[PDB]
């Protein structure tokens, strides 16, 4: 069983890769089709941290507009959220913004964060530099990492670090 | 192809399905 | 009320649930 | 490790409000609720009956009667291997649409589904629309089995699909 329960939460625009971020953590693989989540959705797994079981129940939200009152409702439990944008898309960048005012409204305020730079393989269709989305974390004091389902870079260090986060926060309490 | 179905009809299948979901891994795990 | 979701949202969403109900009843087997 | 010998895919199609889903709550967990929870497209109970020393699993699909689930409950019929055609007799319109119903099975299951139609609350003939007679005559011109029914009462419901599992179990003991 466990020791601890920390649920996360996946937010970010539609196509941006959350489904793939987590289908990339949880069965170590990646798939190129887009299969739009519809509402909402959710995975376990179990990690071990300075001894303890952590189970993590980690929701993944449909960034579609149609979707807001069935993912509203899952910002209150949250105690890490992922802020997912796709490198190749400028405007889901700009839309961090909006996702964070949605955080601010709905959740905790010590909620842990984290913004995910995704799809760093695509270099080929890049329009936001990293030194941008380091930028836009260090201003809202939070951390930052590109990421890439397809290429495996640093999913499991995404989400390893938020639940590090979080333990210690609580540990501390 | 256009929309037809209510907000509270696709919720309630959902949340039947999220139900349905923690209840699989129950079991699974009873063994 | 409003129409907001789609027939083939819907039809996933039910398709998911039916499988499910159908795992929980063969992982239940286990009476064992 | 299989919990039955034989798998029946049974169907349950009717106009919305019939009672299909309480005709399914009383044969699956013999109980009678009767506040209207119309069904969202497509549901489906299970029990096992025991025929000729046989373990027979019945999987049975409840559809959603009102139009707007047509899409979704059509997809439902190619599989079946029995289907029950409902009514109400007390709503005329019910009946007078099972003919629909029959033109439906014809378009979307195998053409030698079994078929059987139930006029169901037949525990309230205050408010009876429609005689057991007419139903008889309605069932004997298209060939098919009939039966009233009373998921508030429990009447027929065993029998209703006992009759039809039978019935589907003959025909594929027939072709060994
Ligand atoms: N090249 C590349 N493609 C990716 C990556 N991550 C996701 N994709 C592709 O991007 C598309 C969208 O991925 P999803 O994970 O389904 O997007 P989502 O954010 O869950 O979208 P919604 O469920 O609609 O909110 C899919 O076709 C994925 O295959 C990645 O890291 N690299
Ligand atoms: N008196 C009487 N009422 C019944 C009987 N069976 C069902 N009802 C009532 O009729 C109403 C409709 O029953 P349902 O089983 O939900 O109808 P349905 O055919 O499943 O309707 P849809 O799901 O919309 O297609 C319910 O409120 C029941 O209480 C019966 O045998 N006798
Ligand atoms: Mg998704
Ligand atoms: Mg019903």
């Amino acid at each position: 069983t466990y020791d601890y329960l920390f649920k996360l939460l996946l937010i970010g625009d539609s196509g941006v890769g959350k489904t793939c971020v987590l289908f990339r953590f949880s069965e170590d693989a990646f798939n190129s089709t887009f299969i739009s989540t519809i509402g909402i959705d959710f995975k376990i797994r179990t990690i071990e941290l300075d001894g303890k079981r952590i189970k993590l129940q980690i929701w993944d939200t449909a960034g579609l507009e149609r979707f807001r009152e069935i993912t509203t409702a899952y910002y209150r439990g949250a105690m890490g959220i992922m802020l997912v944008y796709d490198i190749t898309n400028e405007k889901s960048f700009d839309n961090i913004r909006n996702w964070i005012r949605n955080i601010e409204e709905h959740a905790s305020a010590d909620v842990e964060k984290m913004i995910l730079g995704n799809k760093c393989d695509v270099n080929d269709k890049r329009q936001v530099s990293k030194e941008r989305g380091e930028k836009l974390a260090l201003d809202y004091g939070i951390k930052f990492m590109e990421t890439s389902a397809k290429a495996n870079i640093n999913v499991e260090n995404a989400f390893f670090t938020l639940a590090r986060d979080i333990k210690a926060k609580m540990d501390k309490k | 192809n256009r929309p037809r179905f209510t907000l509270q009809e696709l919720r309630d299948v959902l949340q039947e399905r999220n139900k349905l979901k923690s209840q699989l891994l129950v079991v699974q795990e009873e063994l």
